[PDB]
């Protein structure tokens, strides 16, 4: 049993046509304290899968440091070991599900909520989530904390069902990841302005976007807002 | 008297460990292989024997590599140089683990060379039978 200390908010993500895009922002919260600003949270694993994890930092540094070993072991003695036999998002996952899951039965669980997003060999679309419970879920869409009530409910409507994955385009599904990013600044009091943005497409492979800002924010209706109700100047 | 090349940690009268200069025998019937350093690094080569035609050409591989900056080639029982490898992964593993930095050759090279040395200071083990060339590029 422990708490988390130093700890990082939302990872939201969605599957498109062709991948996945996977976004979480660049802060890493000490309580109320937005202590840390360059604090990367998608932990690319190859050319094919973005792991973006949110909770405990020092748990997450652990798992960061336990995939850039399966990358290494995986290498031993495996010449397709940038071919056939390179590590697979469901591979990856998998792995990750198993320590999770061990460590709640352990009573000593990873303070974390991560999604695996990639593409597998075939071309398949990969999204997978996995929490400190062990509990494991794929959607068209995936969010994790505060992402999961504001971040859900905005990506749906671009896919709502699986038929609607095919229909989506990179510009769509990235513009409505951006969008969502906004809001989560807008009304989570955890999140940041600075945030990172992956997209895994089966033709233009891994495309990692740094010192993204969240920009078009609407605040000047804030000037008319007076008061707390009877108030008039 | 003599029996002194029956058990491997014994001394015999001369100073020597004739279990391992044995070793050295299984070592020397191997294949050949080889090290290059270069300007800027090292370069590792080995000889593998055609049994037969029925062998798959470029399939069974003999270098191995140990992290991702250190190669290691072995001439003798490929069994025994596995073996060592595996302790030198897990070897490497534990360095990285409690100082980040990847493993120096040196650093590296003493830890072979120590585990090695610990199959010589018993009777209920047996020496290694390779001979293993092993390097690559750190810190300077």
């Amino acid at each position: 049993t422990q708490q988390p200390i130093v700890t990082g908010t939302s990872v939201i993500s969605m599957k498109y046509d062709n991948g996945v895009i996977i976004a979480a922002d660049n802060l890493g919260s000490y309580g109320s304290l937005l202590r840390f600003n360059g604090v990367e949270r998608l932990i690319p694993v190859g050319d094919n899968t973005v792991v973006g994890i949110s909770g405990d930092i020092s748990d997450m540094q652990h798992i960061e440091r336990l995939l850039k070993d399966l990358v290494t072991e995986n290498a031993y003695d495996n010449p397709l070991a940038d071919a056939e036999e390179a590590l697979e998002p469901s591979y990856i996952f998998e792995y990750l599900a198993t320590v999770m899951y061990q460590r709640r039965s352990k009573m000593n669980p990873l303070w974390n909520a991560i999604i695996v997003a990639g593409v597998q060999s075939n071309g398949d679309q990969f999204l997978r989530y996995v929490n400190l419970l062990g509990v494991t879920y794929s959607s068209p869409t995936l969010a994790t904390g505060f992402g999961a009530h504001m971040a859900n409910p905005l990506l749906r409507k671009v896919v709502d069902r699986e038929s609607d994955i095919p229909k989506t385009t990179v510009q769509v599904a990235e513009e409505a990841i951006v969008n969502a990013m906004r809001v989560l600044y807008y009304r989570d009091a955890r999140s940041s302005r600075n945030f990172s943005l992956a997209i895994i497409d089966k033709n233009t492979g891994l495309t990692f976007k740094k010192n993204l800002q969240v920009e078009n924010m609407k605040w000047d209706f804030a000037k008319d807002i007076k008061g707390y109700g009877t108030q008039k100047i | 008297g003599t029996g002194y090349d029956l058990s491997n940690s014994v001394f015999s009268p001369d100073g020597r460990n004739f279990q391992v200069e044995y070793a050295v025998k299984a070592v020397e019937n191997g294949t050949t292989s080889i090290g290059i350093k270069c300007n800027d690094g090292v370069v590792f080569a080995v000889e593998k024997l055609i049994t037969s035609k029925l062998l798959v050409p470029q399939k069974n591989v003999k270098i191995q590599v140990v992290d991702r900056h250190i190669g290691c080639v072995y001439s003798g029982l490929i069994p025994d140089g596995r073996h060592l490898v595996n302790r030198g992964r897990e070897e490497a593993a534990s360095f990285k683990k409690l100082y980040k930095t990847p493993i120096p050759i040196p650093a590296f090279a003493d830890r072979l060379g120590q585990y090695v040395q610990a199959h010589t200071l018993y009777n209920s083990v047996r020496p290694f039978g390779v001979s293993t060339i092993f390097g690559g590029v750190d810190k300077n």
